[PDB]
């Protein structure tokens, strides 16, 4: 008997000080965790 | 004082990982979006709340 775990979605959120300030962003991946980041 | 904030995305709830209803789905168009504007406003609300 398998267990199907239906694949790691969640929602991209991006981060902004001052778009007109600077060019640089962050970003979250909502509801996952990190081991599904370098392994993603 | 507040209610748990639900985030859904209508493009995989109403199909998951099926592309083919995805373009389908972009016939309607507007309405996913409409919908998530929506879940983000009561979501924000309950911060401020
Ligand atoms: C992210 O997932 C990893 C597993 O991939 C979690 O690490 C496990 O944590 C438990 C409890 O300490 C250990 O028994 C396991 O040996 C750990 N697994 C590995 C492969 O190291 C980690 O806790 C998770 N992090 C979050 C924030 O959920
Ligand atoms: C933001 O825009 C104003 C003009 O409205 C400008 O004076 C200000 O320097 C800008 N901010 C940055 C960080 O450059």
């Amino acid at each position: 008997i398998l267990d199907i775990t239906p694949c790691s979605f969640g929602g991209v959120s991006v981060i902004t000080p001052g778009t007109n300030t600077s060019n640089q962003v962050a970003v979250l991946y909502q509801g996952v965790n990190c081991t599904e980041v370098p392994v993603a | 004082v507040s209610m748990t904030k639900t985030s859904v995305d209508c493009t995989m709830y109403i199909c998951g990982d099926s592309t083919e209803c995805s373009n389908l789905l972009l016939q309607y168009g507007s309405f996913c979006t409409q919908l998530n504007r929506a879940l983000t406003g009561i979501a924000v609300e309950q911060d401020k709340n």
